[PDB]
């Protein structure tokens, strides 16, 4: 119910001066106003890193100073348990310490003997403390155009970046989460320079008459400290032209591209009052865009900060979701990280829960339904994947309290008390199982029973809030999971706690052996199909289910589920089908038209199994049916779930050329775009399972042929074919696949080519009003999909034939995509992107030779972060197959220095997801000495941030996990 | 120097003035 954390605290108050950027520092003085809770609390603790403190200070009283940082290395600098296991629930136990969430220490004031007598007497006081930020190693940011003669004042900016509990790493506070507090800020600006965070406008004119200016911004509304946060540089739009309120911030040159960018948001926030019946609980919403991002997501308390790459200026197609989509989300957890608030780390996963969710009703609501159910299915393809490559992704009420361990999800590292253990996937696949979690609440209760429960926590929370600090009295806004159950019970008492033992508290995903078996197959048993399941490494049994099949023309037959999984089950028979020439359509579903005998029709009654197609159990289904069935739910099926399915079933197996037709019938309708998508990767599988048997054509011409008409397309298509966004994604993804169409001889896609080549030609004018650039980055990946392996036979790599013939055409092509974005360049230099993923793959062909000087050059420094991702991609994967050592050595030493953090999260991310040196497969010997730095590493020059000594975690788990590296 | 002669790296101070501007 409440806090076991002493010490009540109400107000704080900032002062930045002196904010530097030539020896680039910061310093201030905070005052807090604390009433202790019970007497002798005399080594006072609060928290930070990379804090020289100037002088301590209570009521004209310096005080003593305690100042440890055991988030460093070991005790000892050469404990030689130099595995995964000690070092891991050492780090655990070592952070646990630096947490105040016990009697602790990292900065123990000492009351004085005097003060304390006073604390005997009142416990009310102020704490006044001067301190200074040096150059920031971890906790902020600096961003300074290379220049420092002039753009050094025009041109950069300064903010603070970093994950939940990075307030410590900005200034010194408490466990930084759940201490419900207010603030007065103080911040010593450029008169040009704006800083913005929480809260408010509240005192500002040309202020202190000098030659600068400093702004208040007093925050009233009571929040925790991991909200606050401080841009500083850019440049005013309030966008405000329907909510009169909104307000933005952007870099100078970035200013109209807002003007198409920042709007939708006005709907967005009717969206979510539609929901909550509020307003938006905040005097205003404030919003800044940076080049860089420790988060792509961040969202702060009245206030989103984030990154420059999401503009999509009015011309820019492909992020017509991602912009806006992200937008939801920097407005969902806003509230939630707003108002509802953990009350541990263990306590939080409802917090991303409803946030996740909301925003996904967001993307019911705004755009695609059936794209809605399409997210809905990459998210259990995120989590099917991950726990099955992993342990689970568990959501704790439970502690190990008493140095217990109680984790099987121990698969790696800790979780139980400790945002700062975790993997960005597993970070990231929390998020996924809150929302589907969610989606298993809607699965027991009622939406308007959400909207009750929502409505209920927000009155509550905002009737707490926003009064004279109710005295004891006032940390309802920690609305964490028990309460929180206890409220849904209390709108409606069902049995979700078996949902929660089984979905929140046992991190399990369930496979399903469902065995199609076929009774009234003039069967005397009657229409019945067996139940089972049973597979460890990571498996779970869920019994009491329901099951739902489509009939010929009739029922959705839904059908029950036992736990004891043995079981043999029946279907609510459908009626004798019968004379079916007569009975053409029945009423299949609604007024729907279709007729085929074409089936094993003598006795077949049903058409399509299903369990529970609104996705409620976390599911990965195999069975077998007829391939008819799975053809003709391919003709139509009401669900994008059941199509692209059948899509993987039918991906699998089958070549008959009626699988062809269908497929071709299915990507010529309105019907859905990204299941034409897989669809043409259906065909890419299928023709490629036509060497003896080309039946067909070469395939998908005739696709564009018969689909293409600009002027009724005299054999080849040309112009201005978008607006039709159907036609956009459609045209931007086939080729593709017709670049994978390839029967053995020499694999031999030569028509494909020459026409791929052709498509390059004929590429529009300014008649396309919409920027003719993401559709040749996927024709440059159609030319990456010529993978042509086998052309130098003995050693043809070295300029030999000037390696031939059709590569050097693909190389014609790309030569020239890259010194035109060299010199157009067209938005982001994502045709350069694709480029080099090409080159590479001409690497891994052995036509260009295997040499890393080009990704090395596009490795640097002054490029875009993506141009830069996709090279340390493309170096990650050449130190994988080849063998260089040194650049690995360059790698690790970068990161270790550049100042990006995101470059430094991506490889450590994709170096695990595509490692070299792979364990108990040491032929590149890391034994050596790669160890030792790793280790290093693990422990040195990684306090900067949590996650990055998190990825180098994951080095560890991936390379040699479980035990000594076999060096002694 | 005949066949494929790519324009190496520039890299500039200022990357997304440039590569987010119509």
């Amino acid at each position: 119910f409440e806090s076991p954390r002493p010490y009540k605290l109400t107000h704080q108050v900032v002062c930045i001066n002196n904010i530097n950027f030539q020896r680039k520092s910061v310093v201030g003085f905070v005052e807090l106003t604390i009433f202790p809770t019970v007497a002798n609390l005399n080594r006072i603790k609060l928290n930070s890193k990379q804090c020289r403190i100037y002088r301590v200070r209570i009521n004209d009283l310096e005080a003593a100073f305690i100042y440890n940082d055991p988030t460093l290395e070991v005790c000892h600098s050469e404990s030689k348990q130099r595995n995964l296991n000690y070092f891991s629930n050492a780090y655990a136990a070592a952070v646990s310490a630096v947490d105040p969430d016990a009697g602790n220490g990292e900065l123990c004031i000492k009351v004085p003997s005097e003060l304390w007598k006073h604390v005997d007497e009142l416990k009310v006081l102020k704490i006044h403390i001067n301190f200074s930020l040096d150059q920031p190693k971890g906790g902020l940011h600096f961003v300074v155009p290379s220049v420092e003669g002039s753009m050094a004042e025009r041109g950069a900016h300064v903010f603070s970046c970093g994950y939940q509990n990075s307030t410590r790493f900005w200034f010194p506070c408490v466990d930084s989460y759940s201490e419900l507090c207010t603030w007065k800020l103080e911040f010593t600006v450029d008169a040009a320079m704006v800083a913005v965070s929480n809260g408010d406008l509240v005192e500002t004119v040309y202020t202190h008459d000098m030659r600068k200016k400093t702004f208040h911004y007093m925050l009233t509304i009571p929040t925790a400290a991991s909200n606050i946060s401080l841009a500083i540089g850019p440049f005013e739009i309030l966008v405000d032209p329907y909510m009169h309120e909104v307000t933005h911030f952007c870099l100078p040159q970035l200013l109209p591209l807002l003007k198409h960018t920042t709007s939708y948001l006005h709907e967005v926030f009717e969206f979510y009052e539609e929901i909550l019946t509020c307003r938006y609980p905040y005097s205003c919403f404030k919003t800044v865009f940076i080049d860089e991002a420790y988060v792509e997501v961040a969202a702060y308390a009245s206030m989103s900060i984030f990154s420059t790459n999401l503009l999509h200026s009015a011309m820019i197609i492909d992020e017509t979701p991602l912009t806006r989509r992200c937008l939801a989300q920097s407005l969902a957890q806003q509230f939630f990280g707003c108002f509802i608030s953990r009350m541990s780390w263990s306590d939080e996963w409802v917090l991303k829960g409803i946030s996740g969710y909301i925003y996904g009703l967001w993307m019911k609501k705004t755009f695609g339904v059936n794209e809605y159910r399409h997210w809905i299915k990459e998210e259990l393809d995120k989590i099917v994947a991950y726990e099955l490559k992993t342990g689970g992704v568990l959501l704790h009420p439970i502690f190990g309290g008493g140095k217990e361990k109680d984790n099987p999800a121990s698969h790696l590292h800790f979780s139980i008390k400790h945002p700062h253990t975790l993997s960005w996937e597993y970070y990231s696949m929390f998020q996924c199982k809150a929302h589907l979690v969610m989606r298993l609440i809607e699965n027991r209760i009622s939406m308007e029973f959400m909207l009750q429960v929502f409505n209920k926590l927000l009155s509550l929370a905002s009737t707490a809030s926003s009064q004279k600090f109710q005295s004891h009295m006032w940390s309802q806004m920690l609305v964490s999971t028990s309460g929180f159950l206890k409220s849904i019970s209390n709108v409606s008492g069902k049995d979700i706690q078996p949902l929660i033992k089984q979905w929140v508290d046992q991190s399990g995903v369930v496979k399903f052996y469902g065995s199609f078996a076929f009774n009234r197959k003039r069967n005397v048993l009657e229409l019945e199909i067996k139940q089972d399941y049973t597979s460890p490494g990571t498996q779970k049994y869920v019994g009491p289910l329901k099951v739902t099949v489509q009939e010929l023309d009739g029922s959705f037959n839904h059908t029950l589920q036992i736990e004891e999984n043995s079981l043999k089950h029946d279907i609510p028979c459908h009626s004798k089908s019968r004379r079916n020439k007569k009975k053409k359509i029945p009423l299949m579903n609604g007024e729907e038209v279709d007729m085929d005998l074409s089936a094993m029709d003598a006795d077949s009654p049903l058409l399509w199994i299903r369990i529970d197609p609104d996705m409620s159990v976390l599911r990965k289904v195999e069975f077998e049916q007829a391939d008819f069935m799975w053809q003709y739910q391919l003709r139509y099926e009401r669900d994008v779930v059941a199509q692209q399915e059948s899509i993987l079933a039918l991906e699998k197996f089958p070549t008959p050329a009626s699988r062809l037709a269908l497929t071709d019938i299915l990507e010529q309708e309105q019907c859905f775009y990204r299941v034409r998508m897989s669809a043409c990767f259906c065909l890419a599988k299928i023709a490629n399972s036509m060497v003896s048997t080309w039946t067909g054509p070469p395939a998908m011409k005739s696709l564009f042929t018969r689909m293409f008409c600009c002027k009724s397309c005299p054999n080849i298509v040309k112009t201005n074919n978008f607006m039709s966004f159907q036609s956009y994604f459609l045209q931007k993804t086939m080729p593709v696949a017709m670049a994978l169409l390839r029967d053995v001889h020499n694999l031999c896609p030569k028509e494909v080519l020459t026409f791929i080549l052709d498509l390059i030609k004929y590429n529009d004018n300014r008649k396309n009003k919409f920027s003719d650039n993401y559709y040749r980055a996927e024709m440059i990946d159609a030319l990456a999909n010529s993978v042509t392996p086998a052309v130098s036979v003995n050693n043809e790599v070295r300029t030999l034939d000037n390696l031939n013939p059709d590569v050097r055409l693909i190389l014609e092509e790309i030569t020239r995509f890259l010194n035109m974005e060299k010199l157009l360049p067209s938005y982001r230099h994502t045709i350069t992107v694709s480029c080099l993923r090409a080159i590479r793959v001409l690497q891994k062909n052995g036509h260009v030779p295997s040499d890393p000087a080009l990704f090395k050059s596009y490795a640097e420094y002054g490029h875009f972060v993506d141009i830069r991702i996709a090279a340390l991609e493309a170096v990650v994967d050449y130190t994988k197959v080849d063998r260089s050592y040194e650049e690995l050595q360059w790698l690790l030493n970068m990161i270790q220095n550049d100042p990006v953090p995101y470059v430094r999260h991506k490889i450590l991310n994709m170096l695990t997801k595509n490692p070299p040196f792979t364990k108990n497969m040491e032929s590149p010997l890391c034994n050596e000495a790669l160890v030792d730095q790793l280790w290093k590493l693990m422990n040195s020059g990684t306090s900067h941030d949590w996650r990055l000594r998190c990825g180098a975690v994951d080095l560890y788990f991936t390379l040699f996990g479980l035990s000594r590296p076999s060096c002694l | 120097v005949s066949t494929f002669p790519l324009i190496a790296a520039r890299p500039f101070t200022i990357p997304y003035l440039t590569a987010l501007l119509p």
